[PDB]
């Protein structure tokens, strides 16, 4: 029922940054400034990690630099496994559980990526499934075909031609 | 290839042992006399130790202008 | 400046001095083809260059490897 | 059977090759909760050799070319831990580290304005290591482990040996990605080279 | 890189057998699923370490000099690869180095490719095809090694020291023999200068 991304807004100059979603390890956390390009911060040089679940920026990063999102997106590596077993050990439960974690973070990081995209489907059909398409407007300008709400006051407009 | 072992050996390297005590910048920074803390085995320099090779080098280019001056 | 040249047609060098845009009235003088008084000079001549390749020219290698040495 | 599935290498194989070093026997997971009195020990020794070794300076991790961009508003270069050496590409230095920033020996000044161009040596992971090497932090890890705690001599002396061979091993490594040319490719005998 | 037990057992039982010798240990008859020991898994381990040692040790059999590694054509990466023990360039000194796990050409600061690059590459073979010198190699170091890590028998020690150094003048005995290495009209110098 959590999102692994929470996009945030700027709105206006502001610090301490929260995180829903858990990470087995704060490498697998990447905060993107989106904005005016898909700018990344790094980890040292603009990340602080304050406490668990407070992620917190050097400075403000405000919209008068041009970045009004931060989305803090969770990636956890398929390359680099936590625990990974040998004919040797002891076989810990605190194993095989992290194993299971991860591989689930990993599941449920490319189940979320993908379900939130337009595509066909086996019948050849691409279906929004219900998924208003907020955000797009100026929609149309040389028949883009697509309207972004101001249809109603154009109609409007139309209705009592007369 | 005579020539270019000549060039070899005229470029000089002061090779400065690590394990030594003496340290190249109070060399550097120090007129004549002026003595300073070191030891002498400590500075080397690279040579070209091919001299054999040299020799025999030398020996078959004498042969072959002596029989080309014959020529 | 003192420009001589071959006449386009079948005639002499004709010669004459530029001084400053104009030529100079005074020189005209024109010399035959034989008896130039220009003479120029090469010392090591070589179809289709007009001169050079001095005697030291061949020899320039010598000289860059001894001065290198005794450098 | 018929896959080729990849092992961890980073500090994960390195550590239970560490561990069995000694009689040890091979963890798995390398960041549990667990402290584990080995795991830790033996990835801080593994991570200060990489770094000794590094530091070392080597042709490949050797940067050249580098410039460092100063800090607009602050016009200070950070010295971050993570240069190991910072050396002007001409014969003289000039550039230590003052503070956290760099300081300019010669004109006694740390305000950069445009910038620096230095020969740095940058921390890089273990696993970007080549093999040479990392089998030479590997032997000198496991060295230091044992004589620090377990103390077993016989197993220190083959290990000193081990660790001469994986030099050796590795400085031939060094001498032939150099390719070094003591007639042209030098500098002072490259111009003499103009007969 | 690799786990021990991925790779089958044809020829790897004689060499884990005798490292389960080097030190007492009864040979084995399976080195498979059938095994629960303990020495066999620390014996192909050690197998395997010296397996990749001594092909890193740049033997002439596994130069495979000339490669064309190919980069993708939509990302224009080539992949350093943990099973790449040493990556050069035939000229002088080589530009190829390994930045995250992709090539990266530190002279030109860039690990995007186009074409194609040319490389002295040592990829990783199975202990299979080590010729029957270097297996003897291999097996003795791996002894050597499981010996003094696990057992110890300061005698047995210096009898494995006696062994690897012969395992290694066969070894290169048989390189030089492979190679073949004339300096007249095999070298790269030399040979122009034999024109006359």
């Amino acid at each position: 029922v959590i999102k692994t991304v929470l996009t945030y807004q700027l709105d206006g100059s502001n610090r301490d940054f929260n995180i829903p979603f858990e990470y087995l390890a704060r490498k697998f956390v990447v905060v993107t400034l989106i904005g005016v390009d898909r700018k990344v911060l790094t980890i040292n040089t603009d990340y602080r990690f304050a406490t668990r679940t407070t992620i917190s920026l050097t400075k403000a990063w405000g919209p008068a630099d041009g970045y009004t999102t931060i989305e803090l997106r969770r990636v956890t590596s398929t390359t680099d496994r936590l625990v990974d077993f040998t004919d040797g050990s002891i076989l810990r439960a605190y194993d095989l559980n992290v194993a299971q974690i991860q591989t689930m973070h990993v599941a449920e990081e490319a189940r979320d990526l993908t379900t939130d995209t337009i595509g066909v489907n086996n019948d050849g059909h691409l279906d929004a499934r219900g998924r208003r398409i907020v955000n797009l407007a100026n929609a149309v300008d040389d028949r883009d075909a697509v309207p972004f709400g101001q249809l109603k006051t154009m109609n409007q407009n139309s209705w009592q031609a007369r | 290839a005579i020539v270019k072992m000549s060039m070899i050996s005229s470029k000089v390297i002061g090779l400065v042992n690590p394990a030594g005590i003496t340290q190249p910048r109070r060399l550097t920074k120090a007129q004549t006399g002026d003595f300073v803390t070191g030891r002498p085995e400590d500075i080397s320099f690279l040579q070209l130790e091919k001299q054999a090779d040299f020799t025999v080098a030398k020996a078959v280019s004498d042969a072959i202008e002596a029989r080309l001056s014959f020529a | 400046y003192t420009h001589i040249y071959l006449d386009e047609d079948s005639g002499e060098y004709l010669r004459y001095e530029e001084v400053e845009g104009m030529e100079v009235q005074g020189s005209d003088g024109t010399y035959p083809k034989e008896a130039c008084p220009y003479i120029p000079i090469r010392m090591v001549r070589l179809d289709g260059e007009s001169y050079g390749r001095s005697y030291i020219e061949e020899y320039l290698g010598d000289l860059r490897s001894l001065e290198n040495l005794q450098e | 059977r018929s896959y080729d599935m990849n092992v961890e290498t980073a500090a994960e194989l390195s550590a239970v090759n560490d561990i069995l070093a000694s009689i040890g026997e091979p963890p798995v997971s390398t960041l549990e909760g667990d402290a584990n009195a080995d795991a830790a020990n033996a990835r801080r020794i593994l991570n200060k050799i990489n770094r000794q070794i590094q530091s070392r300076g080597w042709t490949f991790n050797i940067e050249e070319g580098i410039t460092l961009l100063p800090d607009v508003y602050s016009n200070l270069i950070v010295y971050s831990d993570d240069y190991l050496s910072l050396m002007s590409t001409s014969g003289q230095s000039i550039y230590v580290n003052r503070g956290g920033y760099v300081y300019d020996r010669t004109s006694q000044s740390d305000r950069f304005d445009s910038g620096i161009t230095v020969n740095i040596i940058r921390l890089r992971d273990y696993d970007e290591m080549p093999e040479c090497f990392r089998y030479w932090i590997v032997t000198k890890a496991s060295r230091q482990f044992n004589n620090r705690f377990f103390g077993a001599p016989e197993v220190e002396g083959v290990l000193q040996e081990e660790e001469d061979e994986a030099r050796r091993l590795c400085m031939e490594y060094e001498m032939d990605y150099g390719g070094y040319n003591m007639l042209d490719g030098d500098a002072f005998t490259s111009g003499l080279l103009t007969r």
